[PDB]
């Protein structure tokens, strides 16, 4: 006969002990346990609600793959990649090239929390959740290496985060921060609790979702099994969080939370928002991303705080109003630098998706239409010229990407400049300034594209330089996914 | 060559703009306008253009040169029509 | 405009085709693109320099730590495949050894052997744990940590074998402190200490190539020649088919951990002064191996002869790698 | 470690011992074994070609499953079926009506020769192949359970074979003359030999080609897994025949095969041949049926009888011949009494599918075009009382299907009549009276659908009688494919 | 119109949504559509006969054979799933226990009882196997068929590890005989007359009722604590581990036959007159079953209570069917 | 009733048509190009149907009645066009 897995679980956990032979503190140096003066016997409270013990974990993860590998081969000579909808395509390539090495990098921060946290079920759990990203990482390059041949781009699911391009530096500054610099403790909570159970936990479930509707079931099912990972691991923040609250760390837990919402919702305009208000054909759009951020998003952040024990972050009543603007600006300013990335942009401004976007947000015509409207006129007029830029975008140095918002009727463009020690940085909000002044040491002397741009490190110092610089080459230049095809409507 | 962030009025982004010391505030101006005119603004033959300290919104006389104006490098400027 | 390749581009022109193993697992870490300041944020931050000191500086040296090739080519989807079909043996061994009542057979005399030196170890497995995972996140290439992270996960696999048993034990035989005592065993008991002490100083070398001579190629040889092997040989010869046959499946993912360590020496051999290198690691080392199973298998019947084994077969671990 | 195969393989098979308590022709009855003679140290000389072990066996099967229920599980709430070809949709419940039980049935057979067989090899093997029918009947089951609330069409996957409708009948005649009431070693040779080596192996491989042509993945998986476990049964029969041969029984091993291979063209001319000359889509027709034949399915026979020692049947020539015709008249046979079986036949006499017809059979539309001719003129002038039969066909008392043959310009229709006993048989072929004269005792009181109407059996003695005794009721009653769509194409 | 169900039309009004085992396994045979002539041909070729003579005309009757069910509600999907892992289980045993030289270690003794009273098993495995096959094509129904399906293949499975075992004993005793002289040992050794004279009577008992009561009501229990329960603990207490364990794995086949085989018969004794029926076949084949156990445990070391044993088991299986 | 299969000229099946014992070959071929002609067979005006065993080809005389043609029951018939 077999045990029920509650009557021995706990003895996979009883692992802690009074070291003798070393300190405690150099056994678990706080730099990288982050125990932040709350004792052994503290830490031993926490107790995660998703459990799971080793010969389950194969068996079950077994499955996952041969599953997903199925689907993979019963599809790959069918070539749907060759007959989709070039945003769905842009779509894929730019999920894997952000993504792939940044999920296997996750083992690193999850092994961190294996090692040094204090809490015996963190470690246990941590290293399921460092196989879980390992999975990612390497299912996440073997299916894309499918497409090789078909195109360059392609490639760049493995290069990517190898190069200086703008996008892979805002995707490195976000994960780096929050799950490779931190401790053990504050990985949980940043990476755990507010991006994975936050954001990427729903986001795969719609990314799926869309995937399907476009006709992706090979992409679909990929997304869908990794989703199904998410929650074993992204559970880890709470235990942690109501550990902090116990005792007398509300205050720092809700500074981490804070941070982390924000840094995560950045990073999330730009590679969620455009795709869903932009790259998704107008017929297979379920919701707008204002409206998926507010159902699926939010509700569940506010929830989660509540019970435990948190407050809504200083910034949720601006980060409410943001969700009708930001990614339009994101958007904007990737389909007009297009070829700074390595993927091609779906304008997305046709008159049908001009009137969809007009329902899902009242005042876009009058202010982002306004853009739009120029470039349509250059583009019918035959000035291109005038459609791709001539210089740089001001970067905030907190989040790395384009300062941009409301333009046209409503112009609100603001800087949230600082003058620290000599240097003047820009911010694209006042939550991204916030950010940096709480804890100034930690980002610095970091340098973003046009900081180095400045000080002569991009050379020769013009824009074909500046696209070396990010390893951008023709062939994976982006340029408009359905080759101005949207031009015709308008002659 | 001195840096500054051009954010053109009616525009949905700041820019980095390089300009010289010796330029004047209308030519700051052309060469911002220059970035954003018939890109993603409409230009209004009617107004002129004025350019402004961001931060504190302080408004430059058109014939001041970037020199005298007091600026520090990078410093961001907005750029709009008036009358 | 730039052509599109038959592989990745930084394994274009690599002879033969790109297996699965080389296709999901190399050139996947971004930290050593930039080793002045490997993380994109502020140079000063301690992590920084702790990956600074304990990865770039590091004695141990190659041009190239990205060609190091696992000799298993464990993969995630292929070590699941292997491990679910041993699982399947020993969850078998547990269920049928268990209706036939195995446990309800052994001697008191081997029971309160067990509780000594047998459940204790969930606590050394799970240090094996935290060792190797440290590893898997201050090595220099993605192929070397892979292995680390199959590894830990292996170790997780023997503390949890460990952990089941004693739940077992404990119930047929409430009366010995079968999880309960394990702590204080560990902690006190002098069959322990070595162990204990050259575990407890090793989780804090945290160069990586000190951390994996530390762990690989001398501690983890000792714990499994004497927790596995002479543990597990005693255990047969006292009737416990059990131990004896668990013994020997976790020994086939130690044999697998010494495959992957051996061919990264070989690997770091290739060139000059890494042996010595390592071989000063190893002298530094292991005397407290020495210490740790002396004090262990003395404990044992015929502990004399169990400790010249261990110690004779652990020491051929490394001189089998020069 | 681990023995090899080849080290112990034979010890498997080597079970035959001497009879003592029983004698050996109690235990082997010749009604069940069909040793004919031959002693059982010579049908040890079986030896199978393609060997596989239990343990090996589940390891594989159980692969084979999670990959196909992966696919079905994950392509499910996709619809598929609903926007798929009419024609592609009736190809599939003509397909589960018509083998599903049958591959059930099959079971029983692989059974005869597990129990019966004298070979040892010959044992083992048909238990794998009983395990392998099993897995093909209950899967073929489970696919098709999935559209029951589409339409009552799908029910007949389960219920075809418990009916008296037509094509069930002359499923079960093939069926049970071949698997079902014959030895041990005749089934080897008529059902593993004549029939899954030479027909169903690369047939299956061609409906997973169609179906994934289709844009059908689900089924394409499912055709394209059970193919594979193919070989590893239809092997049987070889070995059988050399033993046969090697002693003195050529001329009993060259009638069955002559049998088997003409009863499995008959089934194979009504089932696959309309198929795929009319119901697949005209752009997705790779090749002819009569292409399909001569490529894949003639030539692999005299190859096979060539290395056996054997000779093309008698009705070779023919046979070439009416690679033309047949399944042209089963075609408009089914077509025309379409009301009578439980799918929608695809007329597929559209404009471009005749032009595709005349290449692939020069001089169709002067024959066979001919009667689609009037049928067309008869929808396009509102006559389609006149395009649904009055009457019932004259059925062939061996293969029952309807007797057929060119028509128009080179009208060649016969009637192979036989009178035996005071009875009048009706053939559609001269090899079909042949299997009946060859042995008469086993088909002489057996009645086709025609005689049992003749007779009084079937009341009200009407055509509304006849599909009440078949089963049939408005809903499955079978109409054409698209609705008449092809009409519009002559107004 | 007929409108379209939730489920197969036979099973319509069934009260509770239909499981994949009802979906698949029910109301599949046709021959039984109609009993004068159930297959489509003339009604008076061998087989017609055949079957109305060993099925239909059978005096175990139930008005309904279609209803019965499987109580482990085993599919082909699932039948693999678990013998996959039940495989992983007894292949890890045999690599495992070879690595560790176990063969080896047996007694000159133990190895010349194996030649006698083990290996010569693959002729009274196989017998099964042919016997088990039979029921599956002469029984009324196809939830019963399926049932003898999986008990073929679970046959076929013990005939496979004793074909492997014998190759590994042969390997390490070369001299002995392994491989070559189980025929004999089968056809002329006294302790294996018995049951060989049962299995090949019980071979042509025709009537699907007669052939289901004298290979798995009387025949397997015999063999089944004959063969892996005496054998299997003597086994045991000879130091052979491998043996022990393998009869143990192959007896959960067993415990599954007796699982369907009790439910048919429960099913049967829903009608008046089936207990008397299969009591009188119970009674017919019982005394070659006696012979059986008597001849071969009689030859093994206490004989005489492996006989009592053996008998008093198999009785037990029936007596609990009431 | 007398019934006999109908093996109708250019169509491309063999038919069961029900006639009577007192049916004439020319009411036989009526009955037969009840399911044949303007069905899958076109009219041919001109010509006039006749009957004739199918097995040995014997022609029977457009008058001649059912009862008198010495046929066995289900007889297949050819219904030919001539002059
Ligand atoms: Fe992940
Ligand atoms: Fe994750
Ligand atoms: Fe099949
Ligand atoms: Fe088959
Ligand atoms: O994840
Ligand atoms: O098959």
């Amino acid at each position: 006969s077999m045990l029920k897995r509650e009557d021995w679980y706990d003895l996979t956990r009883t692992t802690n002990w009074t070291p003798k032979y070393v300190t405690e503190n150099e056994l678990f140096p706080e730099e990288m346990s982050g125990a932040r003066g709350i004792s052994m016997e503290a830490w031993e409270k926490y107790d995660e609600p998703y459990k799971i013990t080793y010969p389950e974990y194969v068996s079950i993860q077994r499955e996952k793959d041969s599953g997903a590998y199925s689907i993979k081969a019963a599809l790959e000579r069918d070539g749907f990649v060759d007959r989709a909808d070039p945003g769905w395509v842009s779509t894929m390539q730019l999920h894997f090239g952000a993504i792939a090495l940044e999920e296997y990098a996750a083992s690193t921060a999850e092994a961190r929390m294996a090692r040094f946290a204090k809490a015996p079920g963190n470690r246990n759990m941590a290293t399921f959740g460092m196989m879980d990203e390992n999975r990612h990482g390497q299912i996440q390059l073997y299916f894309p290496y499918a497409n090789v041949k078909r195109s360059r781009k392609w490639d760049w699911a493995h290069k990517a985060i190898h190069t200086n391009e703008w996008a892979a530096i805002a995707a490195r500054s976000f994960f780096d921060d929050m799950m490779m610099t931190r401790d053990s403790v504050a990985v949980s909570i940043m990476l755990t609790f507010a991006f994975e159970t936050g954001f990427t936990n729903m986001q795969f479930l719609g990314l799926a979702a869309d995937a399907a509707e476009a006709g992706d079931h090979t992409f679909a099912s990929l997304i869908s099994s990794i989703q199904t990972d998410e929650s074993r691991h992204a559970q880890q923040g709470g235990p942690s969080l109501k550990i902090l609250v116990e005792n007398g760390k509300k205050d720092e837990a809700q500074q981490m939370v804070d941070v982390a919402i924000w840094r995560s919702w950045k990073l999330f305009s730009v590679l969620t928002g455009p795709i869903m208000d932009y790259y998704t054909p107008l017929e297979s759009r379920n919701q707008s991303f204002k409206e998926f951020m507010l159902e699926w998003i939010v509700a569940q952040f506010e929830r989660q705080l509540l019970d435990l024990g948190l407050d809504k972050p200083w910034y949720w009543d601006q980060f409410m109003q943001d969700l009708d603007e930001t990614h339009h600006g994101m958007h904007l300013g990737v389909w007009y630098w297009r070829p700074t990335v390595w993927w091609d942009p779906a304008a997305g401004v046709s008159p049908e998706e001009r009137e969809w976007l007009e329902e899902k947000y009242p005042g876009w015509n009058d202010t982002w239409g306004q853009c739009w409207d120029v470039i349509t006129d250059n583009l019918v007029n035959g000035k291109p010229e005038l459609t791709v830029p001539e210089t740089l975008p001001t970067i905030c140095n907190m989040c790395n990407l384009p300062i941009a918002h409301t333009p046209g009727n409503k112009w609100n463009v603001k800087d949230y400049q600082l003058e620290y020690e000599g240097r003047l940085y820009h911010f694209g909000s006042e939550a991204d300034r916030w950010c940096f002044q709480i804890d100034p040491e930690r980002y610095k002397n970091h340098t973003n594209l046009v900081d180095r741009f400045l000080k002569g490190e991009i050379q020769p110092a013009d824009l074909a330089g500046a696209l070396m610089y990010m390893s951008l080459e023709p062939g994976v230049m982006g340029d408009d996914a359905h080759d101005y095809e949207w031009v015709k409507a308008y002659q | 060559t001195f840096p500054i962030m051009s954010n053109f009025e009616r525009d949905f982004v700041i820019q980095l703009v390089p300009v010289d010391t010796e330029d004047t505030m209308d030519q700051v101006a052309e060469k911002c306008a220059y970035h954003s005119i018939n890109r993603r603004v409409h230009p209004q033959p009617e107004k002129i253009l004025r350019v402004r300290r961001h931060e504190d919104g302080t408004l430059f006389p058109r014939g001041m040169i970037v020199s005298d104006a007091g600026l520090r490098p990078t410093e961001t400027l907005d750029i709009i029509f008036m009358d | 405009a730039l052509k599109p390749l038959k592989t990745w581009s930084h394994l274009a022109g690599n002879r033969r085709r790109p297996s699965e193993y080389e296709v999901v697992s190399t050139n996947l870490h971004y930290f050593t693109d930039n080793p002045e300041r490997p993380w994109e944020l502020d140079s000063n931050l301690p992590m920084q320099t702790w990956y600074k000191k304990y990865c770039f500086d590091s004695p141990l040296k190659h041009d190239d730590w990205n060609a190091f090739r696992d000799p298993d080519q464990l993969v995630y989807r292929t070590y699941n495949l292997l491990q679910d079909g041993q699982e399947s043996y020993v969850q078998g061994l547990f269920d049928q050894l268990n209706d036939r009542g195995h446990d309800q057979m052994l001697t008191r005399e081997w029971v309160e052997t067990l509780a000594r030196f047998y459940t204790p170890a969930r606590y050394l497995f799970h240090a094996l744990q935290m060792g190797s995972v440290y590893i898997h996140q201050i090595a220099p290439a993605s192929t070397i940590t892979n292995c680390a992270t199959y590894e830990t996960a292996d170790h997780l696999r023997w503390l949890t074998h460990t952990a089941y048993r004693t739940r077992e034990l404990a119930n047929c035989y409430p009366d010995v402190g079968f999880g309960k005592r394990e702590r204080d065993v560990w902690e006190n008991d002098p069959a322990w200490q070595g162990f204990r002490e050259l575990i407890e100083k090793a989780l804090i070398a945290w160069d990586w190539g000190e951390a994996f001579t530390a762990i690989n190629l001398v501690t983890k040889p000792a714990v499994e020649e004497a927790l596995l092997q002479q543990l597990g040989s005693l255990a047969q010869s006292e009737g416990d088919t059990l131990l004896g046959l668990l013994a020997q499946a976790q020994k086939r993912d130690a044999e697998r951990h010494r495959r992957w360590s051996s061919a990264l020496v070989k690997m770091a051999l290739e060139k000059e002064g890494n042996r010595e290198v390592l071989q000063k690691w190893v002298a530094k080392w292991e005397p407290l191996a020495d210490k740790a199973i002396e004090a262990y298998c003395s404990a044992l019947p015929d502990g004399e002869n169990a400790i010249v084994e261990a110690k004779s077969a652990s020491r051929y671990v490394r001189q089998m790698m020069g």
